[PDB]
């Protein structure tokens, strides 16, 4: 799997609200060809077309979406954006600009996404916690260590390590909805020679409730 | 709007296997279409265009054909960065429409769980609750059991198990599994014991510790 | 013409006649012809990206048309070769056109399973673009006209055109036609549609090639009697002190004499050779070729004007977009190996057409003086000039055989530059369709636009006579003229025959100059 | 190109048995269709040509018949130089296309395996490794099982198990297999055993050897 | 199974390099008659067929080989060449060359075949591990011995024993493929009577690597 350009955004938006994104291209400049599009995938999985921009500023729009969608383009800043109002839950997605090599065919470079939540579900920080050896024996060669990330809402936490060997084996659980709140976990191993030794921090940070909770393990 | 159905949900392959993927439209296309890999976290990159044409820096390996309604890509010898899901999309008229898509798990041999348990910390105790977790790492086939007793006897609700996505490199799977119960029922039991039960073996892999050893 | 269901709309002919002074070329193949562009009319344009010099923008239709703008769709190797034998020139006169038993199939691809059965009812319409309103697609060296070998069945091409583009986009000015807006005549099956044209006056190709070359024209016995400037300065004990002298040209003079006319006209090419070795290694393939430039896009200059491929002794040479090239049946569409393909060469016009790739002559540049050296520079690109005279590139059998003169405010010497005959209004364009079947249609109404038709397609066979006019040979040449041969020596395959797995193949392009007339 | 199939991929058959193989082409070939034989480590050989002529020196057992797409293969009564694959081939047009191949195991009565295992060698073990092998031979059905045990508990990783093609003379089976561990962790440990399971019994034929033995 | 006709040519080959095999034959004259044709066998099993030369000298050639082979002769010799450029790892592959009976029908005799391997991955030699009993008890009427050929590339190797019995049952075993080199073993059964006393030795050949390792048991 590869690619370029970069969108950028609200992570969460409340429901009736309007969801405005941006895409920055490098590389490229937006007038001269190409058309570039927004596409947005649900969590499940499917891929659905929005619509696309022209070089010459001609926009077409997907028609289930067409009444309330507008996309607009700043050539001087090389950005182009997409406005979806009366958003809905439905709309949760992470949404993706691509450039069209145009006439004959289609997507050429697309953007890392970004995710958009659509919730009022309040938005909640997670509780982390620090997941250390509960045995009565003392490790062996490795240690494996972790960090529990607790009840967070709008999706989308990153767990960051910092440990004192510049080897580690790190493991991110994908996150799962229980109880209209999200719960994720992460590990890693470092050397039995490095822990208790050197110290292990885990950072979690939660863009939507502009959160980041470091944890040190023992 | 044109559908399209792709064939295989999902696919296991191993680098250097061949692999077919079909994708069918509800109407004639005029090969109009193209394919894209996207791996996990990741977005979508254009491997063909127009059935047929690779694009640009795309490997050999690819290839596409097809005409009418029936396409079709094929991956000569799976590579380790050919892991990803695929997806056919038609541009033949608005608005484009895109396949399922078909996830193509490029990773092996049978790899026991290394199995961690972990009791509630501190700090969670302190605000009432008490969760307990088991790591089962690096393991294969992906299908594995955990359960959780509580001084003998098993434990069935409050339980979260996720799985990650089959590792990019040496193609195994993790799992995670915790166990939420409350700090006062927790304080009302000593052992905590979680058994892993998977194929590269008859009896479980069991961790425990006993709540009051602290 | 009209009839039945079980009644065969039209016979099979497919002779061709000699009658002395004309020839008529009749030759009928089976057809088959899909349902293009789902039947819609798409726009089309270039790649936005794409380097400008190959821009574009216009339309796709799902019309279908024919063409037998190629020799060899008339003319069978053996035919061909009495013709161009013993013919100083030759031109088409009149034709004859018709299709018929038609006959449409649905194919239905019910799960896994096709199953194709006969439409009866519905129906396929021609129609002729007898008024030109269309833009001239044939003659653009297009591949989809008929096969060669009688027996093999074809495909028929989509109709596509192009109109004006500033870039990737359309500019107003560009016309959008629509094939419906005209009267299709409607065929069912037991239903035939035929057609006849008949040429302009347009001038025999000249099919013989020249004993006498432009220099080498006159009398050798007699010296003329015009002077030229023999020697400039002259000796003077030690040094030369100039001195003009004239002498009267003769035999041993020859390249000094006077005469009468000019070669034709030229635009330098690049020389390339056959043998690997000598070419220089690199790519000039495009950087290096000799072309030409309208709104700022540089287009190649391909069948350049006529011009001869090689001096004497170098048939190993040959310009970079020069001469024409086929493919060895089989050759695939790109950067294919040389060894895949068939060159054609020009040597017989040497006689009067500069060579290709060699400067037209060289003009005197300064004006000299006592303290001031006589200048001199080689002529890459001449244009007509007066007393110019000159031949026409050779026709190949497997080549065009016409072109449409564009409808311009000015012309110069029509002849296609491809090769063939120039016509102002040429065979019409004859298009096809399949009137579209609207497949179950839905009991509440809804206004939209039909989209969900029956799957189907046609075929049914086609025939194209041909009169053809000729000017027998006259030369009162003693010794034997060159005559195109079969080798005699065991080969492992006939030419122009069926391999071991039935499949026809042209070995070698066939020219058209074996004859041999004066200049 | 003209595409063949061929039907049975693999069948098994003993001396004297008839056996029938199947071959049907994309369009009409016209019984311009050719049979060949290749036996283990070895090129193909012609059977028969122009779909029913036996080529010179092939005994009267096989015979060919087909005619348009379906053609078929028969051996009348199998014979011990008849073990090896088939292929079907097409020369009505280029290019010459081939069947995918129908495999032909003539070899029995049931034999359980003669079992060895053997330690890490002098040689191996300086370089810092540790291989474990145990040759499995002569046994028939195919199917066949090896656990490894180090002091009595399984190891499923850093395993390699390769059966032989079916003894030409005998029609028995035979399979290597190799425990490859480091010299490390090898000396952690004492007896190592491997234990076949096959239909021959229902308890497996167990060896081992104890690492401080020498 | 059984035919005649013989292969050379290098069992490696690095990748973007050319390949060239030449087939010499016996017992017939590559003129006067019959087609010499070329066709290859992928590891997995299919045959395909790359072309071939008439005993004229025209050639034939598979389309989706046809821009990169070219098949020539030298019948001064009696051989038949292949060259085949720009070689990939698709190419690995057994490369046959056969008679074609023609006229009529085709492929009369076939040769040996040779495997011609495409890597650059780096041809490596196998270390060569002898395997004698390990137990607690002498033998009883027979004793079975091994060798294991392990991680070389190249695929091909051949184990040669040598024992004192003039009777002995040896077993090739598969080579197999893990982590991008090749294992094997072999193992040779003799009568317990002539092994201790007298010397068994495997001799193992790896021409890729022009290597040659005999390990002697015990």
């Amino acid at each position: 799997s590869d690619v370029q350009l970069q969108e950028s955004g609200p992570d969460l938006v409340k429901p009736s609200q309007s969801l405005s994104l941006t895409c920055t291209v490098t590389g490229y400049s937006i007038t001269s060809g190409y058309t570039w599009h927004w596409i947005r995938q649900f969590p499940g999985n499917k891929q659905e077309w929005m619509g696309y921009i022209h070089f010459s500023g001609y926009t077409n729009y997907n028609p289930s979406l067409k009444s309330r969608v507008s996309i607009t383009r700043d050539t001087s800043k090389n950005q182009f954006f997409l406005h979806l109002n009366s958003v809905t839950t439905e709309d949760t997605a992470t949404y993706y600009c691509a450039r069209g090599d145009y006439g004959y065919e289609w997507f050429t470079y697309w953007g890392q996404g970004t995710l958009v939540t659509v919730s009022a579900a309040k938005t909640t920080p997670p509780s982390v916690y620090p997941l250390a050896p509960g045995c009565g024996d003392t490790t062996g060669s490795s240690v494996t260590l972790g960090c529990l990330v607790k009840g967070y809402f709008p999706e989308s936490v990153t767990v960051t390590w910092n440990s004192g060997s510049l080897s580690s084996s790190v493991h991110t659980f994908p996150a799962l909805l229980q109880s209209g709140l999200y719960t994720m976990s992460s590990s890693v191993t470092v050397p039995s020679s490095t822990w208790p030794s050197q110290t292990v921090t885990c950072s979690v940070a939660h863009p939507a409730s502009s959160t980041t909770v470091d944890k040190k393990l023992e | 709007d044109i559908q399209m159905t792709q064939s295989s949900s999902s696919f296991s392959v191993s680098l250097g296997d061949r692999v077919t993927i079909t994708c069918k439209a509800s109407e004639d296309i005029h090969n109009r279409l193209a394919w894209y890999k996207q791996k996990p976290g990741n977005a979508p990159r254009l491997l063909i265009s127009g059935a047929t044409s690779l694009e640009t820096g795309v490997p050999s390996r690819f290839s596409g054909s097809g005409s009418g309604k029936d396409y079709t890509l094929s991956i000569t010898s799976l590579q380790n960065e050919d892991v990803a899901t695929y997806y056919c999309q038609q541009y033949w008229i608005g608005p484009f429409t895109f396949g399922s898509g078909t996830n193509l798990e490029i990773k092996r041999a049978d790899a026991a769980p290394t199995v961690s348990i972990f009791p509630p910390s501190s700090e969670q105790l302190t605000s009432g609750g008490a969760s307990v977790v088991c790591f089962l790492n690096n393991f294969y086939p992906k299908d594995i059991n955990v359960k959780w007793k509580i001084d003998g006897s098993e434990r069935q609700n409050g339980v979260l198990n996720s799985w990650t996505d089959q590792d990019s490199k040496d193609s195994t799977y993790s799992m995670s599994s915790t166990l939420t119960l409350t700090k006062d029922e927790y304080e009302r039991h000593n052992s905590y014991t979680c058994e892993a039960t998977h194929k590269t073996s008859t009896s479980p892999i069991v961790k425990s510790f006993n709540r009051n050893e602290c | 013409g009209a009839d039945g269901v079980g009644n065969s709309s039209g016979n099979w002919h497919c002779d061709s006649t000699w009658m002395g002074d004309r020839v008529i070329t009749t030759s009928t193949r089976t057809w088959a012809l899909p349902t293009y562009n789902n039947h819609l009319y798409k726009q089309i344009s270039s790649q936005s990206g794409a380097s400008n010099d190959n821009h574009y923008f216009g339309y796709s239709t799902p019309w279908g048309y024919f063409d037998f703008n190629r020799f060899h769709c008339h003319f069978s190797p053996r035919d061909w070769q009495r013709l161009i034998n013993n013919n100083w020139g030759f031109r088409p006169k009149r034709l004859n056109f018709k299709l018929f038993n038609i006959q449409v199939k649905e194919v239905t691809q019910n799960d896994g399973t096709t199953t194709i059965a006969n439409n009866l009812t519905s129906t396929v319409q021609v129609f002729t673009d007898s008024e030109y309103q269309l833009p001239y697609v044939l003659g653009s060296a297009h591949q989809g006209c008929l096969p060669p070998f009688p027996a093999d069945v074809f495909m028929v091409p989509q109709y596509g055109y192009l109109t004006l583009n500033n870039g990737s986009q359309a500019v107003g000015r560009s016309s959008f036609y629509c094939l419906e807006y005209f009267p299709s005549q409607m065929l069912r099956t037991g239903n035939n549609f035929t057609f006849s044209y008949t040429f302009e006056d347009v001038p025999f190709h000249s099919s013989y090639a020249h004993s006498q070359s432009l220099d080498r024209l006159m009398n050798p016995l007699i010296d003329q009697y015009l002077y030229y400037l023999s020697r400039t300065n002259t000796p003077s004990g030690t040094t030369t002190q100039s001195r003009l002298q004239f002498s009267q040209a003769g035999a041993s003079d020859i390249r000094d004499q006077s005469r009468n006319w000019l070669p034709g006209p030229c635009y330098r090419q690049q020389r390339v050779s056959k043998t690997s070795a000598d070419n220089n290694n690199s790519e000039y393939s495009w950087t290096g070729a000799t072309k030409y430039h309208l709104n700022g896009r540089d287009s190649l200059v391909n069948p350049g004007p006529a011009m001869a491929s090689h001096k004497d002794d170098e048939e190993k040479f040959f310009p970079q977009s020069g001469v024409l090239i086929f493919g060895k049946q089989g050759s695939e569409k790109t950067n294919v190996d040389i060894e895949k393909v068939m060159i054609t060469d020009e040597e017989e016009i040497r006689t009067t057409n500069p060579v290709a790739t060699e400067q037209y002559g060289s003009v005197s540049t300064n004006l000299q003086r006592g303290n001031r050296q006589a200048a001199t520079a080689d002529v890459n690109t001449q244009g007509v000039l007066p007393g110019m005279v000159w031949q026409d590139r050779d026709v190949y059998l497997q080549g065009p055989i016409w072109a449409k003169i564009p409808h311009t405010d000015g012309h110069f010497h029509p002849s296609p530059l491809m090769g063939g005959f120039g016509l102002k209004h040429p065979p019409p364009q004859i298009l096809i369709k399949n009137t579209p079947v609207p497949a179950n249609p839905s009991t509440t109404f809804s206004a939209a636009k039909f989209a969900s038709f029956i799957t189907q397609y046609s075929t049914g066979q086609v025939s194209v006579e041909i009169e053809w006019e000729l000017q027998k040979e006259n030369s009162k040449r003693w010794n034997p003229e060159i005559q195109y041969t079969s080798n005699y020596n065991k080969s492992v395959n006939v030419d122009f025959t069926v391999d071991t797995n039935g499949v026809y193949s042209e070995p070698r392009p066939i020219g058209t100059r074996y004859l041999t007339r004066n200049l």
